[PDB]
C-alpha cells in the first residue's frame, strides 16, 4: 500500500476513536457544546446591551458578539485540545502506524468540524428570530478563518511538543489563556480604547483576525489603523514552521 | 444503516457538490440579468443637522415615497421586465408589501456617523433609469425637507456627490459567488461525509 | 505524483520560479510610480470638521474625476507605460474600473488630532503628479467656495478658504515601486513556505512502514 | 415507564399538538392587517419628554376610552367568532380589555433619531388605518391640551409625521408557516430532551 | 563577536564626528485654539518648503557634506530630495508637551555656530508662516499672532548625540 | 575555584565598598544646606500655562546665564575642594554645567492645587537662600516681560508667593547614615545574588 | 549552632514578649504626658474657593508661620516643659528644621474633597495651650488670605466649627497600644521562634 492510504486509515480511525471518547454517555458532550455560546451571549447582553447601544449605532449586540465568540472558541478549542493529544494516546504509539502528530491532526479535525458546525447552526437560529446573519465579504472571511485555524493549530503543536514533559506548562497556559479571552476585543468593540495602550494590543494576532472577520462580516465595519492581515499571516506561518521543525527534531522522543 | 449505505461516497458528492455549482453556473451565466447602480452622497445643511438627515434616512425607505416614485417613473412596470431572471424579477400582480420589500432591497441608504453624509445606493436594469430614480429620490428628499420646514411653522440639500451614469453592471457578481458557493459546498459536503461515515459505523 | 516528489523539484517549483518572475518583473518591466504629497486644511475667512470630511468625501468622488480627466487626461496618461501591466491603465476600460484606479492611485489620509489632510498623488511623471496634486487641491477649494454660495443663494465673496499647510512637492524619484524591499520579504515567505511543505511531505512519508 | 414505547408516547407528545396547531393556523385562525405610521415631535417658533409623553399617553387607558367612544373598538375586536384565541371576548374585563388594546397596537421608540413608529393591528385594512389616525390626531391633541393648560394655569407644539399611516394590502399576521416551524423546531427539542431521560 | 567591537570602536574613537546639538523651546499664542496653530508649526517644520527656504538661506547641503571621514552620518554628494528631506528630518528634532503646549526643537550640526544659525532660522521662518498664513486668510476677503520663545537657541560648547561609551555599552549588551 | 573562598571573596565584594564609602561620606563629603519656597501664579485682573512655562524656564539655560552673572554660580560652587564628587570642577563645558544647576535645584509642580515648590541647594545657607529669592524675582521678571512681548507688537500678572525662601540652620544633605544603609542593604543583596551562583 | 540552642525558646520568649511589654507598660503609665487636642473646622469663601483653601492648607503646615506662631505664643518653650515624657518632648537647642517636623507633627491638617472643608487639628500639653494655638492658627490663616487677596492687586473664612476646649487628652492612648504592641509581639515572637526551630533542625 502506498504510504497516503495508510495516513487517511489512521486519521479516520482517530478520529472515530476521538469522536467516541469526548462524547460521553450517548454524546452528552454535545449540550455541553451548544450551551456555552448560549449562556455567554445571555450573560453578556444582559450585562452590556446599553452598553453597545451607546458605542456603535450600527449593530446589534447578539450578532457581533457571535461573529467575535465562535472564532475565539475555535482558537481556544485548537490550543487546549491539541496540547493533551500526545499523552492521552501515548499507549497508542505501538501499532507500527500510528505516530503522535496522527492524533493532533486528528483532533485538529474534529474540533474544526465540531466548531463549525456550532458556528453554522447558531447562525441559522440568529437568521431566524429575525437578526443579520449573511456576511457581504464571505470569501474574506473564510480567508481570515483559515489564518485563525491555521494558527491555533500551529500554537497547539508547538505547546504539545514542547510541554510534553512539563504539565505545569500545560497548566500555566491554560491559566493565561483566560486574560487572551478578554484582551482580544471578544467582548466589547476595541476602538473605544485609549490610544496610549493602542500599540500594545496592536501585537496580538487573534485580536487582528477577530477584528478582520468582523469587517468581512458587517456592512461598513470601520477598521482602525494597523489591522493589516500581514501581520497575523505572518505570525502563522512562522509558528507553523517553528512547530513543525520542533516536532521534526523532537520526533522518536514520544515513547 | 442500510440507507446510508446507498449514499456511499459518489452519490454523496454528486448530490452535494456537482448539481448545486452546475445550477448556479447556468443560472448566473444564462439566466442572470445585469443591475446596474447608481450611487449619490447626499446632507442636509440649514442655510442660515444629524437630526434631519436621519428623518431624511426614514422617508426614503417610506411608502409614500415608494408611491410617489411609482406614480412618477412607474417602477413597478420597469422592474418587472428581466423576464428571464425569476429571482431579482418583480412578478406582476405582488402585495403593497411585497412591492415595499422589494424596493428596500434595490435601494440601499448607508450613514456613517463621523462624517454624517448619507449615501444612496439606487438599482436597475438600465443605468438611465437608475440615475433617474436616483435623482427623484433626491428631489423628493430635498422637497419633503423643505415642506417639513415650512409647515413646521429654509433648508436645504448639500450634494457632495450627484447621482452618477453607470457603466456596467457591479452587483450580480458570478465568479465571486461561484468561488464562495464552492467553498461552502465543500465545507458542507466534508462536514456532512464525516457524520455520515461515524453514523454509518456506529449504527451496526 | 505525490511519492515521486523530490527536494530539486520542490525547490524549483516553490523557490526558484517566482524568485525569477519576481526579479524578471522588477528589475525590467517595472514602471516608475512619482509621488507628489501635499498638506492641507479648511478654515472659514470670516465646523472645520464637517467641511474637512466633505473634502474627504469629495476627493474620491466621481465628479471631480470627471474634471480632471477633462483636464489633464489622466487616461491617456495612466495608459501610457506598456511595459508595466499590472499598474497601468488598459485602455477601453469601464468607468467603475477608472474610478477604483483613480482611488488607488491617490490617497488621502486625515489626522484628526490635528485636523489635517495630507494628499499623496501617485503619477508616472513627477511634473504630472504635481500638477494633479495642484488641480485637485484647486478643485477642492473651488467645490468649498461653491457650496457655500448656493447655501448662501438657496438662503435668498469668498466666505470659506482652504489653508494649505505644505504645497505639492515635485518628486525627483520614484517611491512607491519597492523592488528590494518587496523581493527581500518575498524572498523570506517564500523559503518558509518551502520549508513548511518539505517538512509536511517529510511527515506524509513516514508512514511508508 | 409503563407507556415509555417510541410509538405511543411519540404519538402523544408531539404529533396531536402539532396536527391541533396545524388545522387552528390553517382553518380556525383569522388575520390582521398592519398600518404602519412614524412620527416625531418639534417645537413651534425637551423634545424628547414630550416624545416619552407620547409613548406613555398611547399605551394609557384614556385614550383607550375615547377611541372606544369614537371608533367603537370592542364591537369591532370581536367579530372573528371562528378564532377564540385572538378575538376580543364580550363582557370581559377593563383590565382585560387594556391589556388587549396594549397588544395589538405597539410603539417603538428610536433614541438616536428620536422616531416613534407605531404599528396597530386590525381585522379589516380600513380600520386599522382609521385607528392609526385617530391615535396620531389624538396624540397631537394632548401635546397641544398639555401646552395649554400651562399657558391656561395664569398651538404651541406641533406633530411632525414622517410616514403618514398606510393602507395595508395583505395581512403581516399571524405568520402561520413561521409560526408552524418554530413550533416543530421547540417540539422536537423537547421530545429529545425528554426522550433523553430513560 | 570581537571582530563587531574593534570596528565599531575603531569607527567611533577615530572615524566618527562631533554633532552639536542647539536647543530651543517655543509656543504660538494668539495675542488679545493656540493648540491648532502649534500643530500646523509642529507639521511644517518637518515640511519640504521649509527645508528649501533653510537650503537657499543657509546652504545646509553643503554643511552637513563637510565631513570626509564620517560615512555614516555623511550627506553624500548628489544624493536625491528625498533622501535629503529624510536626513533634515532626521537631524532636526520636534517634540510636543501637550499638557503644557509646548514644542522643543533640537537642532543637530558638526559646528555649534551653524546648528544656533539653522535653529534660529528655523524659528523666524515658523514666526513669518504663522504670520502669512493667518494674513492669506485675512485678505482672502478684500500682525496679530506672535510666537514667544520660552527657551531661545542656546549656543553649545561639546558635542551630545555621537554618545560613543554609550552606545559601546548597547551594543556589549547585544 | 577561581580563589570563591568566603573571606577573599568577601574583602573583594563587600568590607572594601563599605569602608571607603564611610570615609567618604563622614570625612571627604561635604554637606548642602536647601532653601525652600512655594509659589504659584495669579492674574491681576491659562493659570497652569503660565506656571508650566515657569517650570520650564527654571531649569532653561538663559536664567543660568543671568543667575551666574549675578551670583557667580560657578566660582561658589567650586569652593568645596575635599569633595570630588559633588563638587563643580574648573573648566567644565557649559552642558555639564547645566546638568549640574539641574541637579542642584528641584522644581516640583502640584497640579491640583497648581502649586511649585522650588528647594534650592547650596554649600551657604545664606547663598541658598539669595538664590532662591533671584530665580523667584527673575520667573516674575520674566511672566512679566512675556505678557509685556504681546503688548510691544503694538504689569499684567503678578506671581504669588506662598511660602518665601527659609533660611536653614542646618543640612538637609547629603544624609550620610541613610546612604550609607541602603548601601550595605544593597551590597548585601548582591552578595546574596552572587553566591548563589556558585 | 551553639547560638540556636543559646535561646532555649524561654530566653527567647522573655527577650520578644516580657521586656518590650514590660517597658511599653512602664513608660506609657509612668512616664507618658498628656496631649490635649482642639479641633476647628474652616473653609474660605468670597464675601460676594477650593484653590484657596488648598493654598491654606499648604500655608498652615509653612515655616513663616510657624516663626509667627513662635514668636506669638512661645510654642518652642511650651513644647518643652513635659521633661518626664523623653519622646513627645521638644528637646532644647534643636535646629529649624526639627521644630517644623515637630511643629507639623502636632498640628494635623485633613481636606475632603466631597465637601471641600478642610479641619485641623492641633495637639498641646495644655486645653487652653491647645484652643488658643488654634485660634491663633485660624485668625493668621484668614490675614494670610486677605493680604494675599489685597496684593493680588474681598476673601472671608468661613468658620464652620470654632475650636473647643478639650477636656481630657485622647492622643497618648495607653491600652489601646499596648494591646497592638501585645498582638505585633506575638506574632513576631511566633514567627521567629518558628525560624529559629526551622535553622536549628536544618543546621545539623
Amino acid at each position: 500500500r502506498s504510504p497516503w492510504q495508510i495516513q487517511q486509515a489512521v486519521l479516520f480511525a482517530l478520529f472515530l476513536r476521538e469522536l467516541k471518547t469526548r462524547l460521553g454517555g450517548r454524546w452528552l458532550g454535545v449540550f455541553w457544546v451548544l450551551l456555552e455560546p448560549v449562556a455567554h451571549i445571555a450573560v453578556m447582553t444582559t450585562l452590556f446591551s446599553l452598553a453597545h447601544r451607546a458605542a456603535m449605532p450600527s449593530i446589534e449586540y447578539p450578532v457581533f458578539l457571535i461573529t467575535g465568540l465562535i472564532p475565539f472558541f475555535m482558537f481556544r478549542g485548537l490550543v487546549t485540545r491539541l496540547m493533551e493529544a500526545i499523552d492521552s494516546n501515548r499507549g497508542l504509539f505501538a501499532y507500527r502506524q500510528v505516530k503522535p502528530i496522527d492524533t493532533v491532526i486528528a483532533r485538529a479535525m474534529l474540533e474544526i468540524s465540531l466548531q463549525s458546525i456550532v458556528y453554522l447552526i447558531a447562525l441559522g437560529t440568529l437568521g431566524w428570530l429575525g437578526f443579520h446573519f449573511l456576511p457581504v465579504r464571505a470569501l474574506e472571511l473564510a480567508g481570515v478563518s483559515a489564518v485563525l485555524i491555521m494558527l491555533g493549530a500551529s500554537l497547539g503543536l508547538f505547546f504539545a511538543v514542547v510541554t510534553n514533559e512539563i504539565p505545569q506548562a500545560r497548566a500555566i497556559v491554560r491559566i493565561s489563556l483566560l486574560p487572551l479571552y478578554f484582551v482580544s476585543g471578544v467582548i466589547f468593540p476595541v476602538h473605544t480604547i485609549p490610544p496610549q495602550y493602542l500599540p500594545l494590543l496592536q501585537l496580538n494576532p487573534v485580536l487582528h483576525l477577530i477584528e478582520l472577520s468582523r469587517a468581512s462580516f458587517f456592512p461598513q465595519y470601520r477598521v482602525l489603523q494597523g489591522i493589516n492581515l500581514a501581520y497575523p499571516a505572518g505570525f502563522a506561518l512562522l509558528s507553523l514552521f517553528l512547530a513543525l521543525m520542533l516536532y521534526r527534531l523532537r520526533r522518536h522522543q514520544l515513547a | 444503516m442500510k440507507l446510508v449505505s446507498r449514499l456511499t461516497a459518489k452519490r454523496l458528492q454528486w448530490a452535494l457538490v456537482y448539481l448545486p455549482m452546475l445550477v448556479a453556473t447556468v443560472y448566473f451565466l444564462v439566466f442572470s440579468a445585469d443591475r446596474y447602480v447608481s450611487e449619490s452622497v447626499i446632507t442636509v445643511r440649514q442655510t442660515s443637522s444629524r437630526e434631519d438627515t436621519c428623518y431624511l434616512q426614514t422617508y426614503i425607505h417610506s411608502m409614500g415615497l415608494l408611491q410617489k416614485l411609482d406614480q412618477q417613473l412607474k417602477l413597478r412596470e420597469h422592474f418587472g421586465t428581466p423576464l428571464r431572471d425569476p429571482l431579482f424579477r418583480l412578478w406582476g400582480g405582488t402585495s403593497q408589501e411585497w412591492f415595499l420589500e422589494y424596493y428596500r432591497s434595490r435601494v440601499e441608504v448607508l450613514m456613517d456617523d463621523i462624517c454624517g453624509l448619507l449615501t444612496v445606493r439606487v438599482q436597475g436594469f438600465e443605468p438611465e433609469f437608475a440615475q433617474a430614480l436616483n435623482r427623484a429620490i433626491l428631489e423628493e428628499s430635498e422637497r419633503f425637507v423643505n415642506e417639513l420646514s415650512h409647515r413646521m411653522a429654509l433648508k436645504s440639500l448639500v450634494v457632495v456627490e450627484p447621482p452618477v451614469l453607470p457603466e456596467i453592471a457591479e452587483y450580480p457578481r458570478r465568479w465571486y459567488n461561484l468561488a464562495t458557493l464552492l467553498v461552502v459546498c465543500c465545507l458542507i459536503y466534508g462536514v456532512v461525509s464525516l457524520v455520515v461515515a461515524t453514523i454509518r459505523d456506529h449504527q451496526d
